[PDB]
């Protein structure tokens, strides 16, 4: 179990939280909940 | 020894913390939102809410026997199922429409068929094989699904046939939660033991394992990227776990807050999640800064479930005083 | 706002609401108990005789007044993560049998310890406790024929019954913290039937009695 | 000298006005207080607040000014509601007692059947009541009430005596149930026991004396007066001071009554607490 577990490409956590940041910021202009969406577009009015 | 080895490799692997990177990102600041709409159609207790596919319909199962899908638009019901079994602890929602699903203390996570010739709601399947409470059982799509019990085990199940294809073990504590990735092929559950074990779907047995907790977890949810999940305990600090780091990057923990937490959610972008404790309170944690952004009130006794649309467009939240709580 | 369709969707709704609350209506004027105790301390016993895989509900009916028992201990799991769901019930009903020194698994102890466990609870602070004593003949002839020494260290006296009985009854009575807030009810369980429902009952309506009186700042 | 007493009025009618408000607000807006008793004492609170909006105003400008500058035609308005308001806002009370003597005394009722309808069927019967004692006088400088025997004794008998007896009677009944219920290693156990029995009993005693006397000492002076001075033409040299102190007892119970019945009780102030 543990052993076939072990062998992954491991690559640097820094390369994650790089992904990450990446991800966040690449999509950030789509974000309803974080950019408060004017009455006019939103369909909860 | 292979535990200590894994230990070493990740403590090795573990050269900065997303901290340092995420200094020089200015915070989302304050996040101002009020409720647009009150839902208030149950008479008791509500655990569970999943939000439709188009981000139009969600369904929320409540302890009265009654399981209601609700119009996001007009506030409207368009079905109202009754449940045989008055103990009711989580529910799911196709992704085509077509199904719905319930479980709790009865070890058995029924399927209710929404469209049909006749136009009547009416039982589909019965699935009865678990000796334990459900905590969670999940659609992966319009022909398997999920279930995670109170006995330490998670099946997959195929809705036709009615018998399970696969069993997971390995879990000291019941399993309280269970997340689906967006892609329907792997998927991560939480049990007691202050752990996490990953479990992939197509092979059918368990990969990494994730620690750190010191009590009971009882949510988690996947990022939108599908490379990380965010695990909720009792103890009132959420820990963020990355499926490539296999590591913990960050705590979620304020001195102001004892009480331990309920459900957790992430955004479309995941750049700010959810988080229901039990003072009638959800904190609108920072994923980056993971600093406190924005507070919801309205509840009476505790929030119990929150979901977040597909499309992002609004995000829904539940409580034990029958109220749901449409926020944007 | 001139939408045929939207009406006929408000019109639906209104049924669905109509329908779910008077459904609601009919399901609330019905009182919910708790069953809690051992595998094999007659829970089972007590269920048939008052009517003669997970949560077993059973419904009475006694004298205009419909009762829903949740057998909860079908299924063995963490009591901590399905104990909340319970809260707001009438009363909570133990059941403990007298004649349990002979069997090891010790299980005097550790159903003392489960009681002490569920009294305490956060989420039953005001819900009342009826406690059941069951196989009592059998307890006779156990004491009869083996010392009660062996189960309480700190315990000496006379081998007699009576006794034996209260001092049980009393050392139940005591593992309670709090007792301005709730009330245990002991009761002796023999091979009668209709006095263990006409207990329940009694017991019951004394709770709600003086549940209104609390609310009416009377007691 | 008027502005002294002006004042004092002014303080009174503004602090009911503000607790029935604050009262039917809070019951208004907590769905945790839907209840059947909740709904009655609303419909209490209603009640007083009426009273101090439409009748207390007018109260205290004939009482300032000593006479009625606003005419016969306001006069009788103000007189049937003063009584129709006034009854209604009693008949509560008695109300109230019969749905706590039904509550404890028949707890299998409570639990089966009791419903809303209940509430309002009690309260469409008190403002019936309400409006049977004002309507009679107006089909049949000083805007005196009218003083005729039969009306009189009429009007007293069915606005405070039958409900003073008719109150009287019922917690009579509840005072003795909750004395059955209460009444019914050994120094812990007796001395516990002992403790137990008397904070219940003081506590009971203490709830009911309340109850019963603040209605009494508010109420019964003002019937009295109502019921003897009529039938007594020759003696009618009062005192002016007593008498409106014995008049202005029962507009001062409008701000008496939700303090008994809805702020005392720990669930009300637990609302406010939330709500503020
Ligand atoms: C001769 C010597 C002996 C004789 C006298 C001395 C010894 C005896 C004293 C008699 C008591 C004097 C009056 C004080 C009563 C008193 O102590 O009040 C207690 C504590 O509250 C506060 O004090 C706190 C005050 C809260 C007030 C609410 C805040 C708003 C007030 C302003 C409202 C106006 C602005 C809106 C609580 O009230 P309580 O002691 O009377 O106990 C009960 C009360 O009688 C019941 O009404 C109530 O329910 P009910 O039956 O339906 O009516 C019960 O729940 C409970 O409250
Ligand atoms: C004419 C003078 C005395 C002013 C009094 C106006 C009264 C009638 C007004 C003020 C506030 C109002 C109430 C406030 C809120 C509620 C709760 C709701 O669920 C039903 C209606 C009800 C009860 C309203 C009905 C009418 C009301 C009682
Ligand atoms: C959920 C529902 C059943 C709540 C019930 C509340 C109803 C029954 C209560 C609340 C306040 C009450 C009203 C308040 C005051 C008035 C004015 C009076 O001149 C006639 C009666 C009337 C109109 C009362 C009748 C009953 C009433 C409308
Ligand atoms: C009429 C209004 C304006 C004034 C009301 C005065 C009230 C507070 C007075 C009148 C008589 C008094 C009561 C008379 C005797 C009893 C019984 C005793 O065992 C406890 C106190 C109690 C209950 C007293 C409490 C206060 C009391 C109720
Ligand atoms: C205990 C409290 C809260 C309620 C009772 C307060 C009483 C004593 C107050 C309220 C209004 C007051 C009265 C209002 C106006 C008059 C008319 C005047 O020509 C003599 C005094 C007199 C009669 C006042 C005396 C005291 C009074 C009656
Ligand atoms: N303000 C009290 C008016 C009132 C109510 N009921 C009454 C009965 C008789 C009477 O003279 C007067 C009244």
């Amino acid at each position: 179990q543990l052993k076939m577990e072990a062998n992954i490409d491991r690559i640097k956590v820094s390369k994650a939280a790089a992904d990450l940041m990446a991800y966040c910021e690449a999509h950030a202009k789509e974000d309803p909940l974080l950019t408060p969406v004017p009455a006019s577009e939103n369909p909860f009015r | 020894q292979l535990k200590n080895q894994i230990r070493d490799a990740r403590k090795a692997c573990a050269d900065a913390t997303l901290s340092q990177i995420t200094n020089n990102i200015d915070p989302v600041g304050r996040i101002q939102m009020r409720t647009r709409r009150t839902l208030r159609g149950h008479l008791a207790k509500i655990y569970a809410m999943h939000w439709g596919t188009d981000s139009r319909l969600l369904v929320s199962a409540s302890q009265d026997g009654k399981l209601i899908i609700w119009d996001s638009y007009t506030t409207n019901k368009v079905h109202a199922i009754p449940l045989r079994s008055s103990w009711v602890m989580t529910c799911a929602y196709a992704p085509s429409g077509n199904y719905v699903a319930c479980g709790g203390l009865d070890n058995i996570c029924s399927i209710y068929n929404l469209k049909t010739r006749e136009g009547n709601v009416r039982v589909s399947r019965e699935l009865a094989g678990h000796t334990g409470y459900l905590s969670c059982c999940r659609f992966l799509d319009d022909n398997q699904i999920v279930t995670s019990s109170g006995d330490t085990t998670c099946a997959l199940w195929d809705i036709e046939t009615g018998q399970q294809t696969t069993t997971f073990t390995g879990h000291t504590g019941d399993v309280m939660s269970l997340s689906l990735a967006p892609d329907t092929r792997l998927f991560v559950s939480g049990a007691c033991d202050a752990s996490a074990k990953l479990w992939d779907v197509r092979e059918g047995m368990c990969r990494q394992t994730f620690t750190g907790h010191e009590s009971d977890i009882n949510a988690i949810c996947f990022f939108p990227n599908g490379n990380a999940f965010a695990t909720g305990s009792d103890d009132a600090t959420c820990r963020l776990f990355d499926l490539r780091a296999d590591q913990e990057l960050m705590t979620y923990s304020h001195d102001n807050i004892i009480c331990g937490i309920t459900s957790v959610s992430f955004s479309k972008s995941g750049r700010l999640l959810l988080a229901g404790y039990d003072d009638f309170n959800c904190n609108v944690w920072d994923a980056l800064k993971a600093d406190r952004a924005g507070v919801l009130a309205g509840h009476d006794n505790r929030v119990s479930c929150l979901g977040v649309t597909d499309d992002g467009m609004a995000v829904a939240t539940g409580s034990w005083d029958s109220f749901l709580k449409i926020w944007n | 706002t001139l939408s045929a369709e939207d009406k006929a969707a408000v019109e639906r709704s209104k049924m669905i609401d109509r329908n779910l609350r008077e459904d609601g209506e009919k399901a609330a004027r019905e009182v919910k108990l708790l069953l809690l105790g051992a595998g094999e301390s007659g829970k089972n016993t007590i269920v048939k005789q008052m009517k003669i895989t997970g949560i077993v509900e059973t419904h009475f009916t006694f004298k205009d007044l419909h009762f829903k028992m949740f057998d909860v201990g079908a299924q063995r799991s963490e009591r901590k993560k399905w104990i909340h769901c319970f809260e707001g019930v009438t009363a909570i009903i133990f059941c403990v049998a007298l004649s349990d020194y002979d069997l090891v698994l010790n299980r005097m102890h550790a159903s003392m310890k489960l009681f002490d466990s569920i009294c305490n609870n956060k989420w039953f602070t005001d819900t009342s406790i009826i406690l059941f004593l069951n196989k009592k003949d059998l307890f006779e002839e156990k004491i009869k024929k083996s010392p009660l020494t062996i189960c309480y260290p700190e315990y000496a006296g006379s081998n007699t019954y009576e006794e034996a009985a209260a001092y049980i009854q009393c050392q139940f009575e005591d593992l309670n913290k709090r007792k301005d807030t709730k009330e245990i009810y002991t009761h002796f369980t023999c091979s009668t039937d209709t006095k263990n429902v006409q207990f329940v009952f009694d017991a019951v309506t004394d709770v709600i009695i003086k549940n209104n009186l609390k609310d009416c700042g009377l007691f | 000298y008027q502005v002294i007493t002006s004042l004092l009025l002014g303080t009174l009618i503004f602090c009911a006005v503000l607790g029935n408000a604050c009262v039917v607000a809070a019951i208004a807006l907590e769905r945790s207080l839907q209840n059947v008793a909740n709904y009655l004492i609303g419909s209490l609170a209603v009640t007083d607040l009426m009273v101090s909006v439409l009748v207390l105003p007018m109260a205290a400008l004939y009482q300032v000014l000593n006479k009625w500058t606003l005419g016969q035609v306001t006069c009788d308005l103000f007189i049937a509601l003063d009584v129709l308001c006034c009854t209604s806002s009693i008949w509560h009370l008695c109300a109230i007692a019969l749905d706590r003597y039904w509550a404890i005394t028949d707890p299998i009722d409570y639990v089966n059947k009791r419903t809303p309808r209940r509430a309002a069927a009690l309260i469409s019967l008190t403002w019936l009541i309400g409006f049977l004692i004002s309507i009679p006088p107006m089909l049949g400088d000083a805007c005196t009430i009218s003083k005729d025997h039969g009306y009189t004794i009429y009007s007293t008998f069915g606005a405070f005596y039958i409900p003073l007896l008719l109150m009287l009677v019922l917690y009579g009944r509840i005072f003795r149930a909750a004395r059955f219920r209460i009444r019914k290693k050994n120094e812990r156990n007796a001395e516990a026991k002992r403790k137990m029995a008397l904070a219940r009993e003081r506590k009971t005693v203490k709830t009911l004396g309340i109850i019963m006397g603040t209605f009494i000492l508010c109420w019964l002076p003002f019937f009295i007066v109502a019921l003897v001075l009529p039938f007594c033409e020759s003696s009618c040299h009062m005192p002016t001071l007593l008498g409106a102190i014995i008049n202005w007892l029962g507009y001062s119970n409008s701000l008496l009554n939700p303090v008994i019945y809805a702020y005392f009780n720990k669930d009300f102030q637990n609302a406010f607490k939330k709500i503020i």
